[PDB]
């Protein structure tokens, strides 16, 4: 079974730094396209970070562009995200999604469980 | 089969007069003993329709334009006219109505056809044991993107076409408004009254198709019969009239059929009949409309200024302003 | 065609971003009936839902998908960002950027001819003043909401032209003749007296109309017979009285009705009650 | 002329009922069974005027 | 705002908005209001505040 | 900051909603001394979801 267990959440100050993890098993890791998803309190879903199959392209939402850092693990197959220069409005449940990558027109984002992150002071 | 005709001959486009033919039921409402005035694409009365006849070695099947919609007629005894390739540049980019009425069923195929250049069906072997059988099925071979196909119920198979006198006749109307083939149709084998189409007969709708293509040309599909190596064009004829946005006045009878009609803009007497809304005009002097001289062409006269306006300096300025003091730029 | 449409379950679902109906109201869809219903599925950019209305212009409404100005339908659009977007942009969705003129409404265009920008004939290649008209969509889920893919269905229906093929869920009742009823014949509401008619309809027709163009005779869609709608409620009421200073006795003249309500005597002006 | 003039004045009045007057349809009940009352007020107000 | 605003007119007057009763006459301080607040042109805000 | 017509949030979805034609004023002040209890004023019961 595909398993996406998330860890590395909590509380942080405005301007601080964080790092997320996503324990990914049950699939070939470069066959599925990996992305980071947040869900604010009172809002819906939101994409903040996007990386391709071989990890050769790192893409960022405009509200988090130039501040976050997406990466990957090509030996233990675990998804990471270095969040830096944090802002108070980033209070959200940060999930972990994985595309099915089936024939380039279908998109099945295998949503994980998410770790609760609050940005308050 | 990319083999053209062996005995094709260039003949001039002979004309006839469409007397009152080509009037269709404009909508699906029942009227009774009224004179209803409508305005749509109509076949104007007393106009030239092209007399395309197929005779013994002397026939052309040209590419006819499709300005606003076309009339069609068919003076057959032998079922030789089948279908209509439609389209703009006559490729696989268009869809085409075909009625391959092979004396068994009303087999209609409305697809994107594999395109043909000189297409023909044909019956053969008629000296003995004919049975009206066909083999040369070259008007259709394959068809990708078949968006439609319909099979209507069979009709009275009138194989008996009596030689000489003019009885068996059909009348179709092919127009296209907002992707819709409002194909109007009427199957009238006329009784022999006096030798010619003269009288009145109204048309009625059969189908409507959600096609949505641009059409500026069409053709007409063919067959062959004789009692095409040793074969020629079979003895029949078809008529082409174009439709124009006219205005008619239409006398529905007691039972509800259009018995008599009045074109408005034919002659001033019928314009008077359209203004009074009656087919009988008593003695007097009547005012019809205004005399309206045509406009020739459009004349645009702007002053010869060529330098642009400072839209870069305003739309993409560097030092901005605020709502406390806005910069009224003068242009 | 040939089905019953539960428009309510298509409507009260909150999944749809834009549910804007044009010829009708979206609440009487469940009772009003139609003749031909067409669904037009296509995927567009985010803010381009503005350019799907009767009369809009732009780049979707002008070159590759136009609605006529007499449009009678509903437009459904919902965000499909979680099902269309890809990590490198979904290149499987395209649009015509370049067109020679405007496009006629409800007209598909599958032409691949190279749009000659300047004067040089391109001879079947792209390049300098040879612009390929069919661009692509970069559908990344990290995009802004104005570039996110919305799936749009234009649900046009052909209304008041023909016998009906698609009608919503209302149960029919039994037919009542020769009585002043409040009828609903396949979409039209009226109030009259239904008698069996002698009018003969051609089978592509349903509705007989009089000189004021009101529905005079119908075809029952359940059993295909022809009825005859005669109105109720003839005439007016006139009160015959002596002076109030003489009596309070009155008479009542119902003008030009038969004695239907019901001394009671049939004057040639109508039924006269109380004289 | 008296009989004809009264009859034509009645037939004109009857044939004014098949007129849109800006509204969607001349049929009052079709407007009454397509639109909400907030817009049926507009269309019926054109017909009443 | 001090009075009725007529259209196409800039209110560039450097008279200080006195709301209460203390006469200010051109300085700030005790109830001497100043409606000319500043724009935060930082990229940190939400898209409804840009 | 979520007592607004048309907006979303915890105040604007589960327990309160404003209309778009709202007139009037939204009045509050510093009331830390007026409702707070030492262990927490859990006597002010509320429905969260
Ligand atoms: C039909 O054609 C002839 C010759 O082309 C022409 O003289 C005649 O006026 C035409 N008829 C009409 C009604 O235009
Ligand atoms: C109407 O139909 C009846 C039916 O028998 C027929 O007798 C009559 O001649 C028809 N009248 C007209 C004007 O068509
Ligand atoms: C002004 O700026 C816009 C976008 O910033 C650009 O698309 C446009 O071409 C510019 N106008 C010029 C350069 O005249
Ligand atoms: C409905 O049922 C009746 C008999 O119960 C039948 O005559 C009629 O044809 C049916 N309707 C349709 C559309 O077939
Ligand atoms: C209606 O009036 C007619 C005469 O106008 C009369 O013969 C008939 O009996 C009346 N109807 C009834 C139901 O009494």
């Amino acid at each position: 079974q595909l398993q996406l267990v998330e860890s590395g959440g909590g509380l942080v100050q405005p301007g601080g730094s964080l790092r997320l993890s996503c324990a990914a098993s049950g699939f070939t890791f470069d066959s599925h396209d990996m992305a980071w998803v947040r869900q604010p309190h009172g809002k819906g879903l939101e994409y903040i970070a996007t990386i391709t199959s071989v990890g050769s392209n790192t893409y960022y939402s405009d509200s988090v562009k130039g501040r976050f850092t997406i990466s990957r693990d090509n030996a233990k197959n675990t998804l990471y995200l270095q969040m830096n220069s944090l802002k108070p409005e980033d209070t959200a449940m940060y999930y972990c999604a994985a595309d099915l990558s089936t024939a380039d027109w279908r998109a099945n984002w295998a949503k994980g469980q998410g770790t609760q992150v609050t940005v308050s002071s | 089969q990319c083999v053209n005709l062996t005995t094709r001959t260039q003949l001039p486009p002979a004309y006839t007069n469409s007397f009152t033919r080509g009037v269709y039921y404009p909508d699906k409402v029942f009227r009774s003993s009224v004179l209803h005035s409508t305005q749509d694409l109509f076949l104007p009365f007393f106009s030239n329709v092209t007399w395309f006849h197929a005779i013994h070695k002397r026939f052309d099947n040209p590419v006819l334009p499709f300005n606003d919609g076309v009339y069609f007629a068919s003076t057959e005894k032998s079922n030789i006219i089948r279908g209509w390739i439609f389209g703009t540049t006559l490729d696989s980019k268009t869809q085409s109505l075909l009625i391959v009425n092979n004396a068994t069923n009303v087999v209609i195929k409305v697809c994107e056809f594999q395109f043909c250049n000189d297409p023909f069906l044909g019956v053969y072997y008629h000296k003995n044991n004919k049975s009206w059988m066909e083999s040369e099925f070259r008007v259709y071979s394959s068809a990708n993107n078949c968006t439609f196909e319909y099979v209507s119920q069979p009709f009275l198979m009138d194989l008996e076409g009596k030689q000489g006198n003019f009885k068996n006749l059909r009348e179709f109307v092919f127009k296209n408004i907002d992707g819709y083939f409002k194909i109007y149709s009427k199957h009238t084998p006329i009784n022999l009254v006096r030798d010619l189409p003269q009288g009145f007969s109204a048309l009625e709708p059969l189908v409507d198709l959600p096609i949505g293509i641009n059409i500026t040309r069409f053709q007409t599909l063919l067959a062959l019969h004789r009692s095409s190596s040793g074969w020629t064009a079979g003895a029949a004829a078809y008529y082409v009239g174009y439709l124009q946005p006219r205005t008619f006045l239409l006398k529905y009878n007691e039972n509800g059929t259009i018995t008599d009609a009045v074109d408005c803009a034919l002659d001033p007497l019928s314009e008077t009949k359209c203004t009074l809304k009656s087919f009988t005009v008593e003695k007097g002097i009547y005012q019809t409309s205004n005399f309206r001289v045509q406009p020739t062409e459009s004349i645009v006269r702007f002053p010869n200024i060529t330098n642009l306006c400072p839209f870069g300096e305003v739309f993409n300025a560097t030092r901005f302003a605020s709502v406390y003091a806005w910069n009224r730029k003068r242009i | 065609s040939n089905c019953v449409a539960d428009y309510s379950v298509l409507y009260n679902s909150a999944s749809f971003s834009t549910f804007k109906c044009y010829g009708v109201s979206p609440t009487k869809l469940n009772d009003l009936c139609f003749t031909n219903v067409y669904a037009d599925s296509f995927v567009i950019r985010g803010d381009e839902v503005r350019q799907i209305a009767p009369g809009q212009t732009g780049k979707i409404a002008d070159y590759n998908y136009k609605l006529p100005d007499d449009f009678t339908g509903c437009v459904i659009a919902w965000n499909s960002n979680n099902l269309d977007s890809k990590v490198g942009g979904n290149y499987n969705y395209l649009y015509r950027l370049f067109r020679k003129s405007n496009l006629k409404p409800f007209e598909r265009d599958i032409s691949t001819e190279i749009y000659q920008a300047g004067s040089t004939p391109c001879n079947g290649v792209e390049g300098f003043n040879c612009y390929f008209p069919l661009q692509s969509y970069g559908f990344q889920p990290t995009n802004g909401v104005g570039y996110q893919p919305y799936r749009v269905v234009v649900l046009s229906f052909e209304l008041l032209h023909a016998p009906a093929t698609v009608c919503g869920p209302k149960k029919s009742t039994n037919l009542v003749k020769n009585k002043c009823v409040n009828f609903n014949f396949n979409g039209l509401t009226g109030t009259g007296v239904l008698t069996e008619s002698n009018k003969k309809f051609l089978p592509f027709q349903q509705f007989g109309r009089d000189i004021a163009d009101t529905t005079d005779a119908v075809r029952d869609p359940q059993t295909l017979e022809i009825l005859d709608i005669t109105p109720c409620s003839f005439g007016g009421v006139s009160v015959i009285t002596p002076g109030t200073n003489t009596s309070n006795q009155v008479a009542v003249l119902y003008q030009d009705v038969n004695c239907t309500e019901v001394n009671v005597f049939q004057t040639r002006a109508g039924c006269l009650i109380g004289a | 002329d008296v009989v004809n003039q009264n009859a034509q004045a009645l037939n004109t009045l009857v044939k004014q009922l098949s007129s849109n007057f800006g509204a969607i349809s001349s049929v009052l009940n079709d407007i009454l069974s397509r639109l909400d009352k907030v817009e049926a007020e507009v269309q019926i107000d054109r017909l009443i005027t």
